[PDB]
C-alpha cells in the first residue's frame, strides 16, 4: 500500500508548496484599497488559509487511518 | 493583650503571590493561642484564611494570599482578644489574559479570548476528558483525566491553576481513606 | 570525633577520585603517576598516611587498605621501593631498600599517635629494624630519611614512654650532626625537633645555619614544612607561595597539585600531592589564626606571600608581587561579614558561609592587605527543533495516546490507571513535562490506581 | 496483527525519513527575510511539523485501539 | 543542650551507599528524645530521613545515606534544640551505565544507553510485565510480576533498584493487613 | 495428550543430545585465535547456546499452554 | 514428524556454518577504504548479522511451535 | 519448507552481494564537487540504500512469520 503513502505525501508537500498562492490571493484581496470590503469579509479571508492548514494537515490522518483498515 | 509584626509586610506584591507574616503576641503566659487571618477588599468584606495555633514563645509565622483588588485589608485576629489589620496594593491583573505559544523559536501564536468564552470553552474541554476519563479508567479516571484535561487548559488561556487544588484536595482525603482501610482492623 | 577541613578533604578527595586503582597483590592503593598507571609506591602511600593522619577516622577505608598494602610490602621490617606492573609490550616487585622510608616510620607513628593500634605496632617494630640495621654500619643511610627517623622516634617516645627511644634519638643526632634543597629542609626540620625535645642550643645553631643557606614542587613543600618548624615568615610563606604557583583549585571539589608549572608533564604526581597537602595544613595550623585561614592563593607569575600576622583582632598579609596584575585568595572560614582593605582602598571580597575569597589587584612594590573579622561599620560589602510549548504539546499527546493504546488492548481499568502512572513516568524520561505536573499526575495516578484496585 | 505492526513500522519510518524535507520547506516559507506568510500563517506553518509528529504519533494508536477491540 | 558526634562520618563514601552515625545528647535527663537527620545538597535544599528517638542512655545509633551529588550536607536536628551540620563529599557515579553481559567466561556483550532510552524501555517492559501478571495471577499477580520485571529489569542495564523497595513496601502493608484480618474479632 | 507428551519428550532429548555439537561449532567460530567473528558477534555466537536452551524449555511450554486451553 | 526435527537441526547447524561467510562479506564492505560508506551504512551492515542470527534463532522456535500444532 | 528455508540463506547471500553495486551507484551520483544531486535529493538518495538494507533485513522476519502461518 506504499502508492498510498506516497500519495499523501505528494499531497501535504504539494499543499504547503501551493499555499504561498492562496496567500498572494487573499493579500491582494485584503490588502489597501480592499475590493472585498474590510470588515467581517477580511476576518473570512484570514481565515481561509487557517482552515485550509487544518485541511491540509487533518485529512492526512484520516486518510492513513481509512487506508490501513 | 497586644500583637504586633516582626516582619514588614511587602506592600505591592503580585497579583496571586503569597508572603510570610511574623506575628507576635504580648502577655501569652506559656501556651499556643489561635489565629485567624481576614484577608479581603474593605475591612467590612473579609474572607478568613489561614487558622492555626502560635507557637509556645507566643510567636506565629502565618501565609497570607493577595486577592485581585487595588485595595487589600489584612487583620490578624487573635479570636477573642486585641487584633490589627493594615492595608496593602497589589499590583492588579487584567482581567483579560494573553497567551503565547512559541513554536520554532521567533514565530509566536499569540491570542487572547474574553474571559467568558474562554470559561466555558476550558468548561466543555472537561466535561469531553473527564467522561473520556470515566469511560476509560473509571472513577478514579475522574479525577485523573480532570488533572490533566486541566493541565491541558493551563497550557492554553483557560481555567486557571488554582482549580488544580480543588482536584488535588480531593483525591487526598480518597487516599486517606484507602491507606487507613489498609492499616486498621 | 574531629572532623577534616576543606582543604585536607579536596586534597585527598582530588587524589582518591584520580590516584586510585588496584595494586598487583590485590588490595588497593596509590599508584605514582597519572601517565605510569604501573608503579605502586608504599612510600607514597606514607605519604598520604602522613597528610591524613590528623583525621584518620574519616577515611577509614581507604587507611585500612593502604595499611594492607604496607603490610604485605615489607619482608621482615624495611619496606620496598617500588611494586611495578610489567609492560606487556607470583610476585613483581623490586625488592631494593625504599627511599625515605624513615618517612614511612614517621607516616605510621604521626597514625599510630591520634589511633589505629595497628599502625603504631608497625611503626615500633619498623623503627626497631631500621634502627638495627643503621646500627650495623653507622651512618651509611639516605640523610632525609635519617631526619625522618628523628622525628618519628621523637613522636614514639612522645606516644609510647619507652626510654630508650630517648637514648637513640640522642645517638641519631650525632649521625645528623655527621652529615641539596629538600635534603636541607628534612635536616632543618629534625633539627628543629630535636631542639623542641631537648632544648640543646647547638640543634638551633645547625638549624639557623640551613636557614642562612636557604621548580620540582616536592622540594618547595619541604622547604616550607622546615621554615614552619624553624618559624621564619619569610621563608615559610616565600616557599608556601612557590608551592600555590601551580595548583588547580575549585571550590567544592578538587585540590590538585601540579609537579611541574613549566614542564609539560604538570599533571598530579602522587609523591607531591600528600607533601602539598601537609605543607598546606602545616602553615594553616602554625601560623594562621583560629578561624580565618589562608590556604589557597593564586598568584600569576612570580608573586609570592611574605608575612601573614595576627595582630590583634586583625590579620596582615604582606606580599611581593611583579607586573601588577591580580592575585586571588581563599581563607577558610566561618564569619559572613568582615572588612578586608588593599593598600587603602578599601576593596570589596566575596564569602560563603565557609568560604571567603578575595580578588584584587596589586602594586608592583610590596602591599599590605588588612583583613579585619566582625568590625565596626564594616565597608566592604558581600557581592560577587520545537520548544517548551511544542513538547509539552506533544507530552500531553502521547500521555494520551498511550492511556487509549492501554485501554484499547486490555479492557481492564487497573491496568489503564497504571498504564497512566508508567505513561507520567516515560513522558518524564523524555524531559517533555516539566516537573512539577509529571509529580503532581504520578502521584494522582499512583492514588487513584489504588482506588480502582479497592473498587473492583 | 504482524502485517499491521509491519505495515506500523514501515510508515513511522517513512515519516522519520521525510520530516526533514517537510521542516526544510516550511522554514523556506516562513524562515527568511522574505514575508511569504503573514504572522499568524506564519506561526500556523511553524506549528505544521509537530501536528505532523502528532499525526504520526496517533495514527498507530488509534488504529490498534480500533484492531484489538 | 549540645549534640556530637561519637563516630567519625566516612568521607569520600561510595554514591549510592549508606553509612552509620553514632550521635550523642548533653543534658538529656532520663528521656529518649526525637532527632531527624536532614541530608541534601547545599544547607538550604535538605532532605529529611532517619527518624526516630535516642536511646535513655542519650546516644543514638542511625544511618545515612549519600546523594548523587559532589557536595552532602548531612545535618543532625534534635527537632527542637541545638542542631549540627557536617559535610561530605561522595564519589559521583557517571549517568551514564554501561552493563556487561558474560557468556561463555570471556566474551562479554557490553552496552550503554542514555538514561531516558534505558527508563522508556524499563517503563514499557515494567507495563508489559504488569498487565502480563493480572492477566495470569490477579491483583496480587501485579505486584508479584512487578518484582519479577524489576528483577529482570535490573539484570539488564534498566530502571534502578530503590524502585523495587517502593513495591516491597507496598505490599507489607497489604501482608500486614491480611495478618491482622486473620486475628482479631 | 500422551502423544503430545511423547513428542516433547523425544524433541527435548534430541535437543539434549545435540546441544555439545552445537556448542563446539560455536566455540570453533568463536574461540581460539582465529578471529572469524568480531567482537559484538563473538558474544552474540557465546549467547546462541542458552538462546538454543531456551528455545528447548519454552517450545513445550507454550505447547502445553495452548493446549490445555 | 522426526523429518521436520532433522530439518531444523540442519536449518540451524547450516546457518551458523555459513555464518563466516556472512562476516567476511560485511567485513570486506565495511572495512578500511570503504566503499560501503562509513556511518549509517556502517552501522546497518553490521547489523544485519546481528537480525540474521535473531532470525536463526527464533526461526527454529516458531516452525518447532507450528509443526507440533 | 526446507527448500524456502535454504532459500532464505541464498537471498540474503544475493542481497549482500548486490548492495555493494548499488551503494556504488548511489555514491557516484551523489558525490563531486558540483554533482546534479543538490541536497535534498542527495538525502533521499543516500536513504535509498538504508531502505534497502531495511528491506533486506525485514524480509526473513516476513518469510519467518510466512512459514508459521
Amino acid at each position: 500500500n506504499v502508492g498510498l503513502l506516497i500519495g499523501l505525501f505528494i499531497f501535504i508537500l504539494v499543499g504547503i508548496v501551493l499555499l504561498p498562492v492562496i496567500t498572494s490571493e487573499v493579500s491582494s484581496l485584503t490588502s489597501g484599497t480592499s475590493p472585498a470590503v474590510t470588515g467581517t469579509n477580511a476576518t473570512l479571508l484570514n481565515l481561509v488559509p487557517l482552515f485550509y492548514i487544518l485541511i491540509l494537515v487533518i485529512v492526512p490522518a484520516v486518510l492513513a487511518y481509512k487506508m490501513y483498515r | 493583650g497586644t500583637i504586633s509584626l516582626l516582619s514588614t509586610p511587602p506592600v505591592n506584591p503580585p497579583a496571586y503571590s503569597y508572603f510570610y507574616i511574623e506575628f507576635q503576641f504580648l502577655p501569652t503566659n506559656n501556651t499556643p493561642q489561635p489565629y485567624a487571618i481576614f484577608v479581603g477588599p474593605n475591612p467590612n468584606n473579609l474572607t478568613e484564611v489561614a487558622e492555626g495555633y502560635t507557637l509556645s514563645n507566643g510567636t506565629g509565622y502565618a501565609r497570607v494570599p493577595v486577592i485581585n483588588a487595588q485595595t487589600e485589608y489584612v487583620d490578624i485576629v487573635w479570636v477573642n482578644q486585641n487584633y490589627t489589620m493594615f492595608e496593602i496594593f497589589p499590583q492588579i491583573q487584567n482581567a483579560t489574559t494573553t497567551v503565547t505559544l512559541s513554536a520554532n523559536n521567533n514565530q509566536g501564536f499569540s491570542f487572547s479570548l474574553p474571559t467568558w468564552v474562554s470559561w466555558v470553552i476550558g468548561a466543555v474541554l472537561m466535561l469531553i476528558f473527564m467522561g473520556v476519563g470515566w469511560k476509560f479508567m473509571g472513577p478514579a479516571g475522574l479525577a485523573i483525566f480532570g488533572i490533566f484535561g486541566l493541565f491541558i487548559a493551563m497550557f492554553f488561556g483557560l481555567l486557571p491553576s488554582y482549580l488544580m487544588y480543588v482536584i488535588l484536595f480531593i483525591v487526598a482525603i480518597v487516599g486517606a481513606r484507602i491507606l487507613t482501610k489498609q492499616l486498621g482492623g | 570525633v574531629s572532623l577534616p577541613p576543606l582543604y585536607v578533604e579536596d586534597a585527598v578527595n582530588a587524589e582518591i577520585q584520580q590516584l586510585w586503582s588496584k595494586s598487583p597483590t590485590g588490595v588497593y592503593a596509590f599508584h605514582e603517576a597519572p601517565s605510569v598507571n604501573n608503579s605502586f609506591w608504599p612510600d607514597d602511600n606514607a605519604k598520604f598516611l602522613e597528610s591524613i593522619a590528623p583525621w584518620w577516622q574519616s577515611y577509614s577505608s581507604y587507611v585500612n587498605s593502604t595499611l594492607q598494602f604496607l603490610q604485605q610490602s615489607d619482608v621482615n621490617g624495611l619496606f620496598i621501593k617500588r611494586f611495578e606492573y610489567p609492560l606487556n609490550p607470583w610476585w613483581e616487585a623490586v625488592w631494593g631498600e625504599n627511599y625515605y622510608e624513615g618517612e614511612i616510620i614517621y607516616a605510621l607513628a604521626l597514625l599510630g599517635k591520634y589511633g589505629n593500634s595497628q599502625a603504631l605496632q608497625m611503626a615500633q617494630q619498623a623503627w626497631l629494624s631500621y634502627y638495627n640495621q643503621l646500627k650495623a654500619y653507622n651512618g651509611a643511610t639516605y640523610t632525609s630519611s635519617l631526619a625522618r627517623f628523628i622525628m618519628a622516634t621523637i613522636l614514639l617516645y612522645n606516644i609510647t614512654g619507652n626510654t630508650q627511644y630517648s637514648n637513640a634519638y640522642t645517638q641519631l643526632a650525632n649521625w645528623l650532626l655527621q652529615y641539596f634543597l629538600d635534603i636541607s629542609a628534612m635536616a632543618g626540620q629534625a633539627m628543629m625537633a630535636l631542639y623542641a625535645v631537648t632544648k640543646n642550643i647547638t640543634y638551633l645553631l645547625d638549624a639557623q645555619l640551613v636557614m642562612n643557606a636557604i621548580y620540582y614542587t616536592y622540594k618547595s613543600e619541604l622547604v616550607s614544612e622546615f621554615g614552619d618548624a624553624i618559624g621564619n615568615n619569610t621563608l615559610a610563606s616565600l616557599a608556601i607561595s612557590r608551592v600555590w604557583q601551580r595548583t588547580s583549585y575549585t571550590y567544592p571539589t578538587s585540590y590538585i597539585y601540579y609537579v611541574a608549572r613549566y614542564g609539560s608533564g604538570l599533571q598530579m604526581n602522587s609523591e607531591t600531592q600528600p607533601w602539598g597537602d601537609v605543607a598546606t595544613q602545616f602553615y594553616v595550623n602554625t601560623w594562621s589564626p583560629s578561624n580565618l585561614d589562608l590556604f589557597w592563593a593564586s598568584l600569576p607569575n612570580n608573586n609570592y606571600i611574605t608575612n601573614q600576622t595576627w595582630n590583634g583582632t586583625a590579620l596582615f598579609i604582606h606580599l611581593y608581587a611583579y607586573q601588577q596584575s591580580q592575585v586571588q585568595l581563599i581563607f577558610l572560614t566561618t564569619t559572613v561579614n568582615f572588612n578586608v582593605l588593599v593598600n587603602g582602598n578599601y576593596t570589596n571580597y566575596e564569602a560563603n558561609h565557609q568560604i571567603m575569597q578575595i580578588a584584587p589587584t596589586l602594586e608592583p612594590g610590596p602591599n599590605t592587605i588588612i583583613i579585619i573579622p566582625n568590625p565596626k561599620n564594616q565597608v566592604s560589602q558581600n557581592t560577587n527543533t520545537l520548544t517548551q510549548n511544542e513538547l509539552m504539546l506533544l507530552g500531553f499527546v502521547i500521555y494520551f495516546v498511550i492511556i487509549m493504546v492501554t485501554y484499547g488492548v486490555s479492557r481492564n481499568k487497573t491496568i489503564t490507571v497504571l498504564s497512566s502512572i508508567v505513561a507520567v513516568a516515560i513522558v518524564y524520561a523524555l524531559a517533555l513535562w516539566p516537573t512539577y505536573m509529571a509529580f503532581i499526575l504520578g502521584a494522582v495516578g499512583f492514588f487513584m490506581l489504588f482506588y480502582s484496585i479497592s473498587r473492583r
